RNA sequence: UUCCUAUCAUUGAGACGCAGAAGUCUCAAAGUGUCGGAUUGUUCACCCGCCAAUAGGGAACGUGAGCUGGGUUUAGACCGUCGUGAGACAGGUUAGUUUUACCCUACUGAUGACUUGAUACUGCGACAGUAAUCCAACUUAGUACGAGAGGAACAGUUGGGU
RNA sequence: GUAAGCAGAACUGGCGAUGAGGGAUGCUCCUAACGCUUGGUUAAGGUGCCAAAAUGCUCGCUCAUCAGAUACCAUAAAAGGUGUUGGUUCAUAU
């Protein structure tokens, strides 16, 4: 039920990954609850569950499609209290079929609306926004 | 709760029927033809089934 | 085709009628009804002894002809309205959620709560010559009363159909209202 | 850009070897929608994924004075097979020019003469075009139904896609 | 030959070389073949209006939420219908 945010990161986009799974990177392949534009790359926001490849990290953890959420986006976006954060870094987290996180520490901060949504991932923060 | 008296009067209008085996229209029990303009009047009919 | 038919209607004791065109006033005790039947190729003229009521037509064709009996069903029914009224019951059916069932009893319309646990109220106003009593001492029955037969028993039938099941097996769900008896309250 | 329906999804029904959920069959339905990529010049095909669903077609096998020129189909050259040879191949391979609208109509926009006078303001609305459409979450509810696993819906609330 | 406004023959007649009237429209179908014309009569085909002539007369059948409507000709079938109108032949009024 989350509100939309500027879309900063296209299906082609390479990301930085949090947990202690092992995984340096992730490479985006598609996102969930996606519709049917012509042309227009499917793109995720700050909170919204994807699909992944790692590009780097251990080597059972490569080759395969993994779910991940995103959790930092350089994009801008507006808050309702009417300026514009944006994060230094592009980021997410390796996470199961459900939706739960895979790795349960997460480095750097993460943001709101991560921690709206995904009661696990708001535990295991250091500290939001 | 099903009522064993009221059953009878509840399975009437819903059971207790035939059925076209060409347009598949619910029609009463004691039909010969179809009613109906697009299976051509059918005289083609069967019970409605019934669970045991 | 068929040069004559004639079928005649006898008219019971506390009623009048006068016919005037094919437009058929029947007062008796209770109220009255009016009908037209300016649709049917056909002479109404009632008798000398004035307990009797003629209806004929010449030339009828074998379709036609089946709008002679049609008459005297209609007309007999007006009778058997203004002197007895039509009472129509109907019974409530459930298996689990018992379906909650109030009354403008005046006006009147029949909202029906609860029906198969749902959430969505169903107010169904009557036609404007019938009234709904709930009837008393007997668990869960409503009974619908009127002079005339098409306007009461539409009313029954449009609960019947606000009160549907569907998406469902209709064989297994029989959660609903249905018409219990035709009759006539005074007798 | 529009059209068709022999309807994949969405709307309202009917039938079942329909308990629920999930489906299969049929009727009214073309109002709305039918996607992102890897390999191939491909049309087709086959995979990875999403999705309510990724249905099939027509309009000079729609569409080159609209583009592109990867393919096919000139001239250069290479290989294999065939031919004594020049040469040949619905065999493979690489390199190879895509011209003109200012005419008529059409379409899109712009002024504008005149009609029981001139000139100014407020109007009427024949006729033509039309626009909204799908999904998810929260409660409803671990309720209905079921031996159990599983597991709905309407009204209400809140968002998202196109 | 699956068939074709396909290919190849036999008899006669046309079109080609040919208009006029009809088939809305059509080289080949129908009537009918042509010097310039006045009057009369028909052919094929038609008579609600477009359109010259019948909303003529007389007797049946048909109601279509895709009626039907004129040879060649511009498509329709197997199989159904307790929709209606008649017929044929058995069995007790149906």
């Amino acid at each position: 039920s989350k509100m939309r945010v500027t879309l900063g990161l296209p299906v082609g986009a390479l990301i930085n990954c949090c947990d202690n799974s092992g995984a340096k990177n992730l490479y985006i392949i598609a996102v969930k609850g996606w519709g049917s534009c012509l042309n227009r790359l499917p793109a995720c926001s700050l909170g919204d569950l994807v699909l992944a490849t790692v590009k780097k990290g251990k080597p059972d953890l490569r080759k395969k499609v993994h779910m991940a959420i995103i959790v930092r986006q350089r994009r801008a976006w507006r808050r309702a209290e009417g300026y514009f954060i944006y994060f230094e870094d592009n980021a997410g987290v390796v996470a199961n079929n459900k939706g739960e996180m895979k790795g349960s520490a997460v480095t750097g901060p993460v943001g709101k609306e991560c921690a709206e949504l995904w009661p696990k991932i708001s535990a295991a923060a250091t500290a939001i926004c | 709760i099903i009522e064993p008296s009221l059953a009878l009067l509840a399975q009437k209008y819903n059971c207790e029927k035939k059925v076209c085996r060409k347009c598949y229209a619910r029609l009463p029990p004691r039909a010969t033809n179809c009613r109906k303009k697009k299976c051509g009047h059918s005289n083609q009919l069967r019970p409605k089934k019934k669970p045991k | 085709k068929s040069v004559y038919a004639c079928e005649t209607i006898t008219i019971p004791a506390g009623v009048t009628v006068d016919v005037k065109s094919r437009v058929v006033t029947v007062k008796g005790k209770y109220g009255e009804i009016t009908r037209a039947f300016r649709h049917l190729p056909v002479d109404i003229q009632k008798t000398k002894s004035g307990n009797r009521l003629k209806v004929e037509m010449w030339y009828g064709t074998c379709t036609d002809l089946s709008c002679i009996r049609t008459l005297c069903s209609h007309i007999k029914n007006m009778f058997t309205g203004v002197m007895k009224k039509f009472q129509y019951k109907m019974r409530f059916v459930y298996a689990h959620f018992p379906i909650n069932v109030n009354i403008s009893g005046n006006g009147t319309v029949v909202e029906i709560r609860n029906f198969l646990g749902e959430k969505r109220v169903r107010i169904v106003k009557m036609l404007p010559g019938v009234k709904c009593e709930k009837a008393t001492n007997v668990k869960d029955e409503i009974a619908l009363t009127g002079t005339d037969v098409e306007l009461v028993s539409r009313s029954a039938a449009l609960i019947h159909q606000s009160t549907l099941v569907r998406r469902k097996d209709i064989r297994k769900f029989l959660d609903g209202i249905y018409v219990s008896e035709t009759s006539t309250v005074e007798q």
